[PDB]
């Protein structure tokens, strides 16, 4: 019944994480920056500087 | 919207340069070499597309020409025999303050 | 397999080249031979001035004006906005 | 609304200019020059854009053409060999006050 779906009786909190490196490089390094090229910018509203 | 950086400074309008405030003129070319320096300040600089972006893709000269623009840029304004424009051997250049 | 091909880039870049011709044949025929041939596109080399002018019997400074005239008419946004979009 | 700068004065009404408080009787194209120049005092000028507004798009002559225009504004009011309206090689001319 829909009772389920609207009291939150079968409903669970699931949670991932998303490792993710810069590293140095032969070619310089690789920066965590909000210099992202060719970007809009309604996708940039919720990231810090 | 002047990049600097360490005793260099750059004005994107007329073209010039300060080094350690001092105003210094240079050639146009030499220029755009110093300009793709600073617009990737802390990346290091290769000559393939060094040659592929500053400079035209019909360029048929050989190597030492960039070689020889380096030198300018060292004997202008990094005269010093250790310098901020570090040449990395089969890899090129970088633009970086020495530690 | 980073070698491989996107199959998906490269119908886009085909009719990019579709867009291409169709924005060049839209200019004069001497302006879009001499940026096609500037930057290499029918052929493997882009060539200088002086080619150009030796396959058009004009002098350098007549193609440097011209290539002046073709990006001038490219920048119109009717061509702007119909190109931008590809990317 | 006169422009102003440094020690040129411009009025847009009647076209009269000003050099140090001397008027000058100045042509009409190089009238337009000028009032662009100062338009955007602070940026250097090459010709390509100058050819593209000032100038009309059906101009098919040669280029020395402006380089005598900015001739005759030298003899004009900038007489001296270092003048306000300086030079840059491949990248037109741009009027500043000299550092």
């Amino acid at each position: 019944s829909n009772r389920l779906v609207e009291e939150d009786v079968l409903t669970s909190i699931h949670i991932e994480e998303h490792e993710i490196d810069a590293r140095d490089t032969k070619l310089g390094a690789e920066e965590i920056t909000r210099d992202i090229p060719n970007i809009s910018d309604e996708v940039l509203a919720d990231l810090d500087e | 919207v002047r990049l600097t950086f360490a005793d260099i400074e750059l004005d994107e309008e007329t073209h010039e340069v300060w080094k350690a405030g001092q105003p210094v003129s240079l050639s146009p070319t030499e220029f755009t070499l110093l300009r793709y320096f600073v617009i990737n300040a802390g990346t290091v600089l290769s000559k393939p597309k060094i040659l592929d972006h500053v400079w035209r893709y019909d360029f048929g000269g050989d190597v030492n020409v960039v070689e020889s623009y380096v030198s300018y840029l060292r004997r202008k304004i990094d005269t010093g025999e250790k310098r901020l424009l570090h040449t990395l051997r089969g890899v090129g250049y970088v633009l970086r303050e020495p530690r | 397999d980073s070698e491989a091909v996107v199959a998906v880039d490269a119908v886009s870049f085909t009719l990019l080249q579709d867009q291409l011709q169709s924005v060049l044949d839209t200019l004069s025929e001497r302006e879009a031979g001499v940026v096609r041939l500037r930057f290499g596109l029918t052929d493997g080399q882009p060539r200088t001035l002086d080619e150009i002018g030796q396959v058009y019997g004009v002098t350098r400074e007549r193609i440097r004006q011209i290539e002046s005239k073709t990006m001038s008419k490219l920048r119109h946004p009717s061509r702007s906005q119909v190109l931008r979009d590809y990317l």
